[PDB]
Parts: C-alpha cells; structure tokens; sequence
C-alpha cells in the first residue's frame, strides 16, 4: 500500500545513487572501440533538491576501476582496466 | 522538527540605530522563511516573505537577507513604533507545515525622562465592602527600572502591593507604572498618613507624594 | 478589503468542549485556506490545525490530534475549530490566519483567548480613581473579576489621548484586578464628564461608572 | 580494488532499477501545482543490452501510489495521493522506427 | 593474399615440451591477433589460447592454463605457443587463426598434428601393389610406420585423377599402415611409369617406389 | 560454460534438397554465432558470421539464422561438394572468448552404383622381408554398406584383414574402399587360391575376383 511523504521526500533528496552510465558519455574519444559491456554501475549525485533555483552536485569525488572488454572489430579484444569517475557526496548548489 | 533559532532574544537600539536580527535554521529550508512583528496585544503583521522579498505596505527599512541557512531580519532606521516582538517564520512543509523561533523583544532607547508621580485613595464605595486599594501611579518615565516603596506612618512594607507596568509606548518611547498597596478596611481605618516613595534614575532627590483620611 | 474574524474563547473546566469560530469577509473562502495558531501567555507561536475547503484536505498538530476538529462551512465562508476534552496546556490565544503563497500568513484575526481552568466566573467591581489638586490624572479601579479579558474605554471611544489601561494584576485570591488612568488638564474639571466604560464579556458585566472630584 | 568483468556486466545488464524521476516529465499536464517531493524514486528499465542495434524496454509494468504534497501557489497545499508506473521485468529488443 | 603457416608439430614424450610456431603472410600481425585452436582425432574443435600482440593481451583455456604460453614475435610476423607438460590428452591437431570481427575466425593455418606418446619412431616399408590384367589399378602399400602422418603422391603431384589414399589404420602392434592406389588405362602400361612418392617427415625418410608389372 | 548442442549428430540428404541444421545455446549469445565447413583433412572455412550475414566468396544457398537461442544453418539447394562436417560457434566473452559444438557430418545420397572390384597379390619385394599383403579394392561405389569377405583355397577368414573407406567424392559423391589380408611368407606359400568376394546392394550376383601364384 502506500509509501508516506517523509519516506518519499527523505528517498529522493539530493544525495548519491547507482546509475548506469553509458562508457561512450564518459570516454567520446575512444571510438575505435566496442565496449562490453556498453554501460557500467557507478554512484552519481541523482535526486531533487526541491527548488527550480537550486541543482544537486557532488563535492566528494573519487575513482572507481572496472574490467571491460574492449574489442576492436578486425584486429582483436581484450580485458582492459577502465577507470570511471564516482560520486561519494552531494550538496545543493546555485544553478 | 526543523529548529529556527533566533538570536538575540531580547535587544534595545536607539532612535535612527541599525537593528540586526538572526534566524538559524536547523536543515536548508531553501528560501522559505517570512519575518513577522507582533505589537502588544495584537495579531502578528507579516513584514518579509521568501526570505527577502517584501509584503505590500511594509515601510522598506523592514528588510529580508541569507546566507544558506542563517536568515536576517534588518530593520535599517528603527523608530519608536517599531517596538515590537519580532518572529521568523519557515515553512516547507515536512510533517509540520512550519515552525516559528522564539522571539525578539524589540526595545527604543531614548533621553532620560523622569516620572509625574500621583496616589489614590480608596474608594468611599470600595470601603463599603470591606478592602481598601492605594494606588500610587507613575507616569511616562525612562527607563523601566523603578523603585516604588510604600509608607504607613513612616513604616516599610512587604509583599502586600503589586506593580503593573505599561508596554513601551510608540509615540514617545516611555512607560508608565501602577502600585497597588491592598489593605482590609478595619487594617485602613487604624492609620493616618499614606504615602509612596518614588525612587528613579530620572529625579534627583527621591520624590515621596502622600495623604491623610 | 480583507478581514478575519473570531469568536467562541471564554472559560471552560477541564475535559470540557469549546468551539472557535473564524469568520471571512472580503475574499472567496472557498478558493483559499486558514490556519489556526495558538499562543500561550508569555510563551511563542504554536501550529494548532490546517484546512483547505476545496479539497476538503485538513491537518492537525501532534498535541492536537484526536481531539480537535476543523471544519469550514463555505456557504457561510466560515472556518471552525472544535475543541474538545481541554486541558490546561491547552489555554492560549487562538488566532486563525489565512495562507499565503507556498506557506506563511498574511491575514490575521484579532485572536481569542480559550482558557481552561476549573475555577468559578466573577464580575469585577468598579471604583473611580478620583483626581485631587497644572496636569491632573484620574483613573477607574477594575479589581477582583475572572478569567481574562477586561475592556476599558473613556467617553465611549471619545478619548485616546494621555490614556493608559495597566496590564491586569493576578492576585493571591486568584483573581484578576487591573487600574485604568487618564491625564487631563485641570481647568477641565468640572466642565468635562470622565466616565470610564468597563466591559467583561464572559460575566455579561457592563459598567459606566462615573469619576468626579469627590466634595472635598 | 578492482571490480571483475563479470561483476560489471551482470550489474550492468538491462534490469529494473531504482530511478530518480521527476513528476513534472511524469505529470505534464498538472502545471498549476509545485510538488514537494518534485520527484520521486521509481523502478525503471536501464542498463545496457550491449547492441547498438537493440534497446532494453519494459514487458511487465505496475501501479505505485505515493503520497506527495501538491502546493499551488495563494491558494493551498495538501498531501495527494499521486500514483506512477513502474517497471518489474525488462528485456531486450529491436529497437522500432 | 592472406595465409597463416603452422610448424613445429610431431611426437613428444608425456612431461615434455613443444612449440608451435604460426608464421602470417598478407596482413600486418601487430594490427590484429590470433587464435589457437585443437581438435582431437574424431573429436570436435576447442579452445585452447589468444593473443592481441598490440596490446600484450593474452588468455589461456583453464585446461590448459599455467602449463602453455602464447607468444609472438612482431617483427616476424609470428605468433608461438609453447607447450610444457604435454599429456595424453594433449594429442591434437593444432591450428591457428586469425581474428574476425567481434570473435570468429576467417583465416585458418593448415595445422599441425601434435602426438604425445612414449612410443618409439618407425619410418615405413614400402612395397607396391602391382596391377594384373579395359582399367587397370595400382598402388603403394606404406606399411608399419608410427607416429602419423604420412603423405603420398604419384608422379612428384603430375598425376591426380583416380587418384586414392586411404586413411591411416592402425594395427594390433601400435603402428599405422595405408595404401594409396590409382586407376590408370591398361594400355598406358609399360609406356607410362608410375612411381609414387611416399614422406614420412617425423622420421626423415623419403621413398620414390617405381611401380611396374611384375614380369610375369 | 557455455554449451552449444548441434542437432542432428549425422544427416545425409539428396542431391538439390533443402537441409536444415539447428544449434540450441544454453543462454544468450546475442547474434554473435558463426557456422564452419570442415572437409576431410583440411581446415574449417567460415560460411557465416554474426549468426545471418555470410562470408564473403561462400555462395548464397548457405544461410544463417536466428531465434532468441536457437541457431540454424540451413543449406537451400545441396550439393556433391557440400560433404563436409558444419560446426556452429558461439563467441560474446563471458568466461571463455568462444565455443564450438560437436559437429555435423552430412552426407550425399545418390543413385545405387556398383563397384568396379580389383585384387592384388603381394609385391616380390615385400616376400623377401618375411610378410606377405593382398589387397582387394573396390572402386567408386555408392553406398558405403559393402561387405569383403576373403578366400584362401575356399576357407573364409578371420580378424586378419583390414578395411579402410575413401571419404565421400565430392563431384560424384561415391566410395572406393581396400581390404588388405595379411599374412606370413610362410603361411601364403602354403596356399595356392587367393579371393574376395565382394557383396553390395550394387550388383546383383556377389562379384569373386582371384589370382593363383
């Protein structure tokens, strides 16, 4: 049944959740490659901030890596590290 | 529960002084907070709402301000109708529509002005029921610090006589006074001379005003 | 020309009902919501109860809940508060306010005053405060009359001027007792009739006692 | 340290995840309102099916009522119950134009 | 023209070491990678190991890891499996290809027959099936040879059509015998000499047997 | 693992017909399949790749195909040089780079044929080394079910011969076959009569071939 407002609203207040980011978005110079798999799990600063005045941007970042395969279609593939960027921590900010 | 803390808690500036007042919010609130100013015995009037902009017929030295959490009530020019209590106010509902901070007695500081003193007898109908009231009444003095002291026959008196002090005036910034010496009528009718001894920053020499039955 | 208006408060004993009614004049009631807020003496702004006729959306305070109800007549374009099973905590002034955008209240009504307590109704007596011998000041004695509010004017309204009605006293006997005094200039005695008008609602007293220089 | 291949690709494979979504994109039409929460967390189809030529679309959907607070400006608010599809199964097809 | 060239294959004692070599032609060997695949004598094809030379990348199959390594040689143009330890198992035809896109192989060596075994090396006898008396047959027996392959052709290849060689047998002593025969015209015969060209490479032993009819 | 399972193990089919050969994944592939020829004793061929798109140079009856998991080659007009073994093969990484199945050996049929049989007595070189071999030969016939069966002086014989069959031709789509009695110098110059008699759907009277020494 039904989800109340303070669960609701504490839920979706600005702060770090998984997002699946596409690896072309974060590598566009990288094109050479097919990557597998095409996206990754990261943590990003998702949610509201409950203002048209306000965004929600991270202050905490870090570095995660993660295996990928890398093929390169007429020459070969392989595992290569990627290294993607994180989110730790966000805040409310001025847009 | 979201906690707006205002400081200070009460304050006196002069005629024409620049008055800050702080309001603290406990979590960001965005810029949801109105700023009120409740006269004696009177409803509260809205001033500022989001935190800045302000209501329509509001003097503009009554002005909003923030910074990310700490809310500013400015009044720019204070003047002796701006004696008031003053609240901030934050809204955004989250379980409680909004919660008020504690308050900002608001004061003038003015010139030294000393009391016109006078005193009352009891009532020839009051002494038909059986009490007798004085009254010694203090007049349109600063500051608030008096001393009123009562003397039957030249005797002191304990706790049998209450003050009542009026709320700063708007106009000219003073207060006045009532004492209240309460007696049995029998207690009354056994001594002669009636008198309060007026005691103020304001005169020099203690001035005492009395009267015989 | 907006106004808010109430009406109900008075004295009840403990356990008791009382209800507040909250009266709108110069807007559309139904496309609009009020707010009760409550102020205990001495002591700061308290949320009591929310409502919002066309949605028929309304809300209570923790200390609340359960025990009041807010309701709203629109063919009357009135609010009310019905308040039952009272306790001492519960005695302040009531002030029902309309909203504001996204929260906050611009109109407010005079505020009347609920105050719970078990103790009996009394009408104060009245005794004149009368001047002796440039500036001469007379007053009217309001003594011994509860619970809250007393009323005071001179002439009916006709004079303001050099006027001060003295906050009420609590006595030990647990009875309220207040002074009412006034400045005038002492030529104008004599001439000038100073009738002071005291008023107490919830004992049905209305007095206009008459203050002159007594004989000598 | 390091996160395997087959960590990523499992975690990162078109499934229903928790996602942030805004009610306004949701609710275009109810424009007079400012919501409080102004988005809510709902399970929606993501993820990658690892084909340029295939996208990861939703087969089973469902109903989630939530309550949100609905202000509308000098006027009022109030706590409605606000209802918003959610995704329990995803798959991957062709993508259709 | 593309082409990949196997060598190194032949007979290995269990425990022992051999190494593979594939040697490409026609494509540049550093912008693209290779694979090695096996299949076993009736069995189907497996994986065995890969490597991407630009990106020093290189996986091994589980049955195989820690024991073999992949190799290569850019400036060659060359890629190299070396393998230790070699078991019964381990007894396949090798081959390797290169790399189409996403996975798959478009180009395949013609591959080497790797045959771990304790068994000792037989070159062949060879003694000639000669015809009899409209179409005559003859032929080569290569008989008691070990370990395989052995290939045959007649005429130094300037003759195919008719043209059979059987499988390899294998016999109760452990070592393998084939025939290769040919269908010729009966005419042809004392005119046409038919010698067959027998090459047994894991023992260095070439055999050109002139096939004729025996007197009578 | 990822397992493909190639249905059916063997298949012979006529000359123009349609052929149809399925290879079931255990999970998801993708399109990411590839289907090989192996002839005899040569390496695989790739006929086509990403499960439908063909090769470039293999001609068009070969054809690939997909159903969410099950894969299949189908071959629309077959033909004599099709003999060959057809191996599926998955890739998309996900222990292992790649996969195969356990092959499919299709074969031709064809029109009864019958062999044309020869015999061939032992080389007078091989008598000097103590062995001697006769060879019964049965050339280009269809199909492989053939039975050899040897005569020295009208004794049958027994696990002293050996069979070894041609691979099917690839412009006729026939068999040859040898059987090859072997035995001692001694024990052959005991015996005057050497036969095989050859047995087949082919010709109607079981064909005798001999020679005497």
């Amino acid at each position: 049944e039904v989800v109340k407002f303070m669960d609701v609203y504490q839920r979706s207040y600005c702060h770090p959740i998984e997002t699946l980011v596409d690896i072309f978005q974060e590598y566009p110079d990288e094109i050479e490659y097919i990557f597998k798999p095409s996206c990754v799990p990261l943590m990003r600063c998702g949610g509201c901030c409950n203002d048209e005045g306000l965004e929600c941007v991270p202050t905490e970042e870090s570095n995660i890596t993660m295996q990928i395969m890398r093929i390169k279609p007429h020459q070969g593939q392989h595992i290569g590290e990627m290294s993607f960027l994180q989110h730790n921590k966000c805040e409310c900010r001025p847009k | 529960d979201i906690q707006m803390t205002q400081s200070p808690s009460s304050l006196s500036a002069s005629v024409g002084d620049r008055v800050t007042i702080t309001c603290r919010a406990s979590q960001s609130v965005s810029s949801a907070v109105a700023w009120y100013q409740q006269k004696p015995g009177k409803a509260p009037k809205l001033l500022i709402y989001s935190a800045s902009s302000l209501y329509s017929g509001v003097p503009s030295r009554f002005s909003g301000s923030r910074s990310g959490t700490d809310f500013t009530l400015t009044i720019s020019s204070l003047q002796p109708e701006d004696f008031a209590t003053y609240y901030c106010q934050q809204y955004s509902y989250y379980y409680y529509p909004f919660t008020f901070g504690q308050g900002t007695k608001v004061e003038i500081k003015r010139t030294v002005a000393a009391p016109s003193v006078f005193i009352f007898p009891p009532s020839d109908e009051q002494l038909k029921s059986g009490t007798a009231s004085v009254v010694c009444l203090l007049n349109n003095f600063y500051p608030r610090e008096a001393k009123v002291q009562w003397k039957v026959d030249n005797a002191l008196q304990s706790g049998n006589s209450q003050e009542s002090v009026t709320e700063q005036d708007s106009k000219d910034s003073t207060y006045s006074l009532s004492s209240t010496l309460t007696l049995s009528k029998a207690d009354y009718e056994k001594h002669k001379v009636y008198a309060c001894e007026v005691t103020h920053q304001g005169l020099s020499s203690p001035v005492t005003k009395s009267f015989n039955r | 020309e907006v106004q808010l208006v109430e009406s109900g408060g008075g004295l009840v004993q403990p356990g008791g009902s009382l209800r507040l009614s909250c009266a709108a004049s110069g807007f559309n009631f139904s496309s609009s919501s009020i707010h009760w807020v409550r102020q205990a003496p001495g002591k700061g702004l308290e949320w009591v109860a929310y409502i919002y006729p066309s949605y028929s959306y309304t809300s209570y305070a923790d200390s609340v809940k359960g025990r009041f109800t807010i309701s709203a007549d629109t063919s009357k374009n009135t609010a009310y508060l019905q308040m039952n099973s009272l306790r001492a905590e519960d005695t302040a002034v009531y002030y029902c306010a309309r909203y504001y955008g996204t929260g906050a209240m611009d109109y407010w009504g005079q505020g009347t005053l609920v105050t719970v307590s078990s103790a009996s109704t009394k009408g104060p007596s009245v005794f004149p405060l009368a001047p002796s011998s440039g500036t001469a000041a007379l007053g009217c004695l309001v003594k011994d009359y509860f619970p809250e509010p007393v009323t005071v004017s001179w002439n009916s309204g006709a004079l303001t001027s050099g006027v001060h009605t003295f906050p009420a006293v609590l006595q030990s006997s647990g009875l309220y007792s207040l002074s009412s005094v006034v400045t005038v200039p002492s030529s104008s005695l004599g001439t000038q009739t100073y009738i002071c008008n005291v008023n107490h609602k919830p004992s049905n007293t209305k007095v206009d006692k008459k203050v002159e220089p007594k004989s000598c």
